[PDB]
Protein backbone atom coordinates (compact mmCIF):
# COMPACT_ATOMS: atom_id res chain seq x y z
CA UNK A 1 2.14 -2.69 -0.92
CA UNK A 2 0.00 0.00 0.00
CA UNK A 3 3.30 1.87 0.12
CA UNK A 4 3.94 2.10 -3.50
CA UNK A 5 4.66 5.47 -5.52
CA UNK A 6 3.45 5.07 -9.30
CA UNK A 7 5.42 6.84 -12.61
CA UNK A 8 2.46 7.65 -14.34
CA UNK A 9 4.18 8.04 -17.69
CA UNK A 10 5.11 3.88 -17.54
CA UNK A 11 2.58 2.87 -19.39
CA UNK A 12 2.42 4.51 -22.16
CA UNK A 13 6.24 4.31 -22.34
CA UNK A 14 5.64 0.45 -22.28
CA UNK A 15 2.94 0.52 -25.48
CA UNK A 16 5.29 3.12 -27.62
CA UNK A 17 8.25 0.68 -26.81
CA UNK A 18 5.76 -2.22 -27.89
CA UNK A 19 4.88 -0.49 -30.84
CA UNK A 20 8.42 -0.15 -31.87
CA UNK A 21 8.87 -3.55 -31.46
CA UNK A 22 6.28 -4.43 -33.81
CA UNK A 23 7.38 -1.66 -36.15
CA UNK A 24 11.11 -3.00 -36.47
CA UNK A 25 9.42 -6.70 -36.32
CA UNK A 26 11.19 -7.90 -32.94
CA UNK A 27 9.92 -10.78 -31.20
CA UNK A 28 6.74 -10.67 -33.18
CA UNK A 29 5.18 -14.38 -32.94
CA UNK A 30 2.22 -14.62 -34.94
CA UNK A 31 0.82 -13.16 -38.93
CA UNK A 32 -2.72 -12.45 -38.79
CA UNK A 33 -4.04 -13.00 -42.24
CA UNK A 34 -7.77 -11.17 -43.39
CA UNK A 35 -7.98 -12.06 -47.06
CA UNK A 36 -5.15 -10.95 -49.31
CA UNK A 37 -3.02 -8.87 -46.28
CA UNK A 38 -0.97 -10.05 -43.55
CA UNK A 39 -0.17 -8.11 -40.04
CA UNK A 40 2.73 -9.45 -37.74
CA UNK A 41 2.19 -8.81 -33.99
CA UNK A 42 2.46 -9.96 -30.51
CA UNK A 43 0.06 -12.54 -29.29
CA UNK A 44 0.36 -11.06 -25.57
CA UNK A 45 -0.87 -7.54 -27.54
CA UNK A 46 -3.80 -8.85 -29.19
CA UNK A 47 -4.86 -10.85 -26.11
CA UNK A 48 -4.50 -7.93 -23.83
CA UNK A 49 -6.89 -5.71 -26.19
CA UNK A 50 -9.40 -8.12 -27.57
CA UNK A 51 -11.63 -10.60 -26.43
CA UNK A 52 -11.60 -13.17 -29.71
CA UNK A 53 -7.69 -12.90 -29.41
CA UNK A 54 -8.07 -13.55 -25.56
CA UNK A 55 -10.21 -16.68 -26.52
CA UNK A 56 -8.12 -17.50 -29.55
CA UNK A 57 -4.40 -17.73 -27.50
CA UNK A 58 -5.84 -19.41 -24.40
CA UNK A 59 -6.95 -22.23 -26.49
CA UNK A 60 -4.63 -25.32 -25.94
CA UNK A 61 -4.42 -25.85 -29.73
CA UNK A 62 -4.59 -22.50 -31.30
CA UNK A 63 -2.29 -21.25 -28.69
CA UNK A 64 0.50 -22.59 -30.50
CA UNK A 65 -0.28 -21.77 -33.95
CA UNK A 66 1.75 -18.71 -36.10
CA UNK A 67 -0.52 -18.12 -38.41
CA UNK A 68 -4.53 -17.08 -37.93
CA UNK A 69 -7.11 -16.39 -40.48
CA UNK A 70 -9.89 -14.18 -39.79
CA UNK A 71 -13.50 -14.22 -41.26
CA UNK A 72 -13.57 -13.20 -45.16
CA UNK A 73 -15.92 -10.70 -44.31
CA UNK A 74 -13.76 -8.69 -42.01
CA UNK A 75 -12.21 -5.67 -44.06
CA UNK A 76 -8.18 -4.70 -44.03
CA UNK A 77 -7.91 -2.09 -43.73
CA UNK A 78 -10.97 -1.58 -40.81
CA UNK A 79 -8.50 -4.43 -39.26
CA UNK A 80 -4.89 -2.24 -39.73
CA UNK A 81 -6.86 0.91 -38.03
CA UNK A 82 -7.83 -1.35 -34.72
CA UNK A 83 -4.29 -3.14 -34.50
CA UNK A 84 -3.13 0.42 -34.80
CA UNK A 85 -5.27 1.33 -31.69
CA UNK A 86 -4.09 -1.68 -29.97
CA UNK A 87 -0.37 -0.84 -30.11
CA UNK A 88 -0.60 3.29 -29.73
CA UNK A 89 -4.54 4.03 -27.95
CA UNK A 90 -5.15 6.17 -31.15
CA UNK A 91 -8.25 4.90 -33.20
CA UNK A 92 -8.02 7.13 -36.97
CA UNK A 93 -11.84 6.98 -37.01
CA UNK A 94 -13.63 8.77 -40.23
CA UNK A 95 -16.50 8.61 -42.17
CA UNK A 96 -15.16 6.70 -44.89
CA UNK A 97 -13.80 3.73 -42.58
CA UNK A 98 -16.37 4.00 -39.08
CA UNK A 99 -18.25 1.38 -40.72
CA UNK A 100 -15.59 -1.09 -41.03
CA UNK A 101 -14.07 -0.43 -37.81
CA UNK A 102 -17.05 -0.31 -35.81
CA UNK A 103 -17.85 -4.51 -37.44
CA UNK A 104 -13.88 -5.03 -37.24
CA UNK A 105 -14.12 -4.09 -33.41
CA UNK A 106 -17.74 -6.15 -32.61
CA UNK A 107 -15.83 -9.31 -34.36
CA UNK A 108 -12.88 -8.60 -31.97
CA UNK A 109 -14.70 -7.64 -29.09
CA UNK A 110 -13.48 -4.78 -28.65
CA UNK A 111 -16.33 -2.79 -26.82
CA UNK A 112 -14.91 0.67 -26.40
CA UNK A 113 -14.12 0.96 -29.70
CA UNK A 114 -17.44 -0.29 -30.42
CA UNK A 115 -19.36 2.25 -28.33
CA UNK A 116 -17.63 5.57 -30.06
CA UNK A 117 -18.02 3.93 -33.21
CA UNK A 118 -21.82 4.16 -32.21
CA UNK A 119 -21.76 7.55 -30.75
CA UNK A 120 -20.37 9.23 -33.89
CA UNK A 121 -22.92 7.54 -36.36
CA UNK A 122 -25.60 8.36 -34.06
CA UNK A 123 -23.88 12.22 -34.27
CA UNK A 124 -24.45 11.85 -37.79
CA UNK A 125 -28.28 10.56 -38.23
CA UNK B 1 6.61 12.19 -12.77
CA UNK B 2 6.02 9.99 -10.25
CA UNK B 3 2.65 10.01 -7.42
CA UNK B 4 1.15 8.78 -4.82
CA UNK B 5 -1.18 6.27 -6.45
CA UNK C 1 -3.23 10.13 -39.26
CA UNK C 2 -3.79 13.71 -37.93
CA UNK C 3 -7.56 13.11 -37.30
CA UNK C 4 -7.31 10.22 -34.22
CA UNK C 5 -9.09 10.14 -31.14
CA UNK C 6 -7.86 8.31 -28.19
CA UNK C 7 -8.81 6.30 -25.43
CA UNK C 8 -6.83 7.64 -22.52
CA UNK C 9 -7.04 4.32 -20.54
CA UNK C 10 -5.80 2.14 -23.29
CA UNK C 11 -2.07 1.72 -22.05
CA UNK C 12 -2.77 1.30 -18.44
CA UNK C 13 -5.90 -1.20 -19.14
CA UNK C 14 -3.29 -2.98 -21.66
CA UNK C 15 -0.85 -3.20 -19.17
CA UNK C 16 -3.35 -4.52 -16.56
CA UNK C 17 -4.03 -7.23 -18.67
CA UNK C 18 0.19 -8.07 -19.19
CA UNK C 19 0.26 -8.31 -16.08
CA UNK C 20 -2.85 -10.90 -15.03
CA UNK C 21 -1.46 -13.18 -18.29
CA UNK C 22 1.71 -13.06 -16.30
CA UNK C 23 0.56 -14.06 -12.84
CA UNK C 24 -1.78 -16.80 -14.43
CA UNK C 25 1.28 -17.58 -16.49
CA UNK C 26 0.12 -17.30 -20.01
CA UNK C 27 2.07 -16.83 -22.69
CA UNK C 28 5.08 -16.30 -20.98
CA UNK C 29 8.40 -17.19 -22.59
CA UNK C 30 11.63 -16.50 -20.82
CA UNK C 31 12.19 -17.59 -17.34
CA UNK C 32 14.63 -14.80 -15.14
CA UNK C 33 17.47 -16.77 -12.52
CA UNK C 34 18.72 -14.49 -9.79
CA UNK C 35 20.16 -16.80 -7.79
CA UNK C 36 18.15 -19.38 -6.02
CA UNK C 37 15.16 -17.35 -7.33
CA UNK C 38 13.24 -18.26 -10.49
CA UNK C 39 11.10 -15.74 -12.45
CA UNK C 40 8.59 -16.16 -15.61
CA UNK C 41 8.21 -13.16 -17.75
CA UNK C 42 7.25 -11.93 -21.40
CA UNK C 43 10.17 -11.04 -23.04
CA UNK C 44 8.67 -8.43 -25.16
CA UNK C 45 7.51 -6.40 -21.44
CA UNK C 46 10.86 -6.99 -20.09
CA UNK C 47 12.63 -4.98 -23.34
CA UNK C 48 9.93 -2.44 -23.19
CA UNK C 49 11.25 -1.47 -19.85
CA UNK C 50 14.69 -2.58 -19.32
CA UNK C 51 17.96 -1.07 -21.39
CA UNK C 52 19.53 -4.73 -20.29
CA UNK C 53 16.80 -6.69 -21.33
CA UNK C 54 16.73 -4.68 -24.95
CA UNK C 55 20.13 -5.72 -25.12
CA UNK C 56 19.79 -9.33 -24.43
CA UNK C 57 16.67 -10.04 -27.01
CA UNK C 58 17.74 -8.33 -29.92
CA UNK C 59 21.17 -10.42 -29.50
CA UNK C 60 20.72 -13.08 -32.54
CA UNK C 61 21.66 -15.89 -30.04
CA UNK C 62 20.44 -14.55 -26.79
CA UNK C 63 16.81 -13.98 -28.41
CA UNK C 64 16.14 -17.45 -27.99
CA UNK C 65 17.10 -18.46 -25.04
CA UNK C 66 14.18 -19.72 -22.78
CA UNK C 67 16.39 -18.99 -19.02
CA UNK C 68 18.46 -16.19 -18.58
CA UNK C 69 20.70 -16.25 -15.53
CA UNK C 70 21.49 -12.22 -13.61
CA UNK C 71 24.34 -11.87 -12.14
CA UNK C 72 25.06 -12.94 -8.75
CA UNK C 73 25.43 -9.71 -6.91
CA UNK C 74 21.75 -9.01 -7.84
CA UNK C 75 19.21 -9.09 -4.87
CA UNK C 76 16.48 -11.54 -5.95
CA UNK C 77 13.57 -9.08 -3.84
CA UNK C 78 14.97 -6.16 -6.02
CA UNK C 79 14.37 -7.62 -9.33
CA UNK C 80 10.71 -8.75 -8.01
CA UNK C 81 10.42 -5.33 -6.72
CA UNK C 82 11.43 -4.23 -10.11
CA UNK C 83 9.49 -6.79 -12.36
CA UNK C 84 6.25 -5.96 -10.78
CA UNK C 85 6.57 -2.05 -11.32
CA UNK C 86 7.56 -3.40 -15.22
CA UNK C 87 4.43 -4.65 -15.33
CA UNK C 88 2.28 -1.92 -13.09
CA UNK C 89 3.88 1.18 -12.72
CA UNK C 90 4.34 0.73 -8.71
CA UNK C 91 7.12 0.99 -7.06
CA UNK C 92 7.77 -0.80 -4.08
CA UNK C 93 10.19 1.61 -2.35
CA UNK C 94 10.88 1.15 1.51
CA UNK C 95 13.62 2.10 3.46
CA UNK C 96 14.62 -1.81 3.90
CA UNK C 97 14.82 -2.42 -0.10
CA UNK C 98 15.72 1.44 -1.65
CA UNK C 99 19.71 0.29 -2.18
CA UNK C 100 18.76 -3.19 -3.21
CA UNK C 101 15.98 -1.68 -5.66
CA UNK C 102 18.80 1.20 -7.31
CA UNK C 103 21.26 -0.96 -7.79
CA UNK C 104 18.75 -3.62 -9.65
CA UNK C 105 17.77 -0.92 -11.36
CA UNK C 106 21.51 0.47 -12.08
CA UNK C 107 21.78 -2.77 -13.90
CA UNK C 108 18.96 -3.51 -15.81
CA UNK C 109 19.19 0.13 -17.03
CA UNK C 110 15.88 1.79 -16.02
CA UNK C 111 17.13 5.46 -15.26
CA UNK C 112 13.54 6.64 -13.85
CA UNK C 113 13.78 4.35 -11.08
CA UNK C 114 17.28 5.01 -10.36
CA UNK C 115 16.28 8.74 -10.30
CA UNK C 116 13.71 8.07 -7.62
CA UNK C 117 16.17 6.01 -5.56
CA UNK C 118 18.79 9.05 -5.92
CA UNK C 119 16.26 11.23 -4.70
CA UNK C 120 14.62 9.36 -1.77
CA UNK C 121 18.30 8.61 -0.59
CA UNK C 122 19.37 12.45 -0.76
CA UNK C 123 16.16 13.15 1.43
CA UNK C 124 17.46 11.14 4.04
CA UNK C 125 20.99 12.31 4.55
CA UNK D 1 -12.88 8.07 -22.22
CA UNK D 2 -12.15 9.15 -25.48
CA UNK D 3 -10.07 12.71 -26.53
CA UNK D 4 -8.56 14.68 -29.11
CA UNK D 5 -4.73 14.15 -28.52
O1 LIG E 1 -6.82 -12.65 -17.11
C1 LIG E 1 -7.60 -12.10 -17.88
N1 LIG E 1 -8.89 -11.93 -17.63
C2 LIG E 1 -9.49 -12.26 -16.35
C3 LIG E 1 -9.99 -13.67 -16.32
C4 LIG E 1 -7.15 -11.55 -19.18
C5 LIG E 1 -5.85 -11.46 -19.55
S1 LIG E 1 -5.72 -10.72 -21.10
C6 LIG E 1 -7.45 -10.58 -21.12
N2 LIG E 1 -8.11 -10.04 -22.14
C7 LIG E 1 -9.49 -10.13 -22.44
C8 LIG E 1 -10.31 -11.13 -21.98
C9 LIG E 1 -11.67 -11.10 -22.22
C10 LIG E 1 -12.24 -10.07 -22.88
C11 LIG E 1 -11.46 -8.99 -23.35
C12 LIG E 1 -12.02 -7.87 -23.99
C13 LIG E 1 -11.25 -6.83 -24.38
C14 LIG E 1 -9.89 -6.84 -24.15
C15 LIG E 1 -9.30 -7.90 -23.55
C16 LIG E 1 -10.06 -9.02 -23.13
N3 LIG E 1 -8.06 -11.06 -20.08
O1 LIG F 1 12.99 0.43 -30.89
C1 LIG F 1 13.46 0.70 -29.79
N1 LIG F 1 14.31 1.70 -29.58
C2 LIG F 1 14.67 2.66 -30.60
C3 LIG F 1 15.87 2.21 -31.37
C4 LIG F 1 13.09 -0.07 -28.58
C5 LIG F 1 12.11 -1.01 -28.55
S1 LIG F 1 11.94 -1.64 -26.96
C6 LIG F 1 13.21 -0.56 -26.45
N2 LIG F 1 13.65 -0.52 -25.19
C7 LIG F 1 14.85 0.06 -24.70
C8 LIG F 1 15.96 0.29 -25.47
C9 LIG F 1 17.06 0.95 -24.96
C10 LIG F 1 17.05 1.42 -23.69
C11 LIG F 1 15.92 1.25 -22.86
C12 LIG F 1 15.86 1.78 -21.56
C13 LIG F 1 14.74 1.64 -20.81
C14 LIG F 1 13.64 0.98 -21.30
C15 LIG F 1 13.66 0.45 -22.54
C16 LIG F 1 14.80 0.56 -23.37
N3 LIG F 1 13.73 0.18 -27.39
CL1 LIG G 1 -11.52 -1.49 -26.85
CL1 LIG H 1 12.41 3.12 -15.60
Amino acid sequence: ADSCIQFTRHASDVLLNLNRLRSRDILTDVVIVVSREQFRAHKTVLMACSGLFYSIFTDQLKCNLSVINLDPEINPEGFCILLDFMYTSRLNLREGNIMAVMATAMYLQMEHVVDTCRKFIKASE
Amino acid sequence: AWVIP
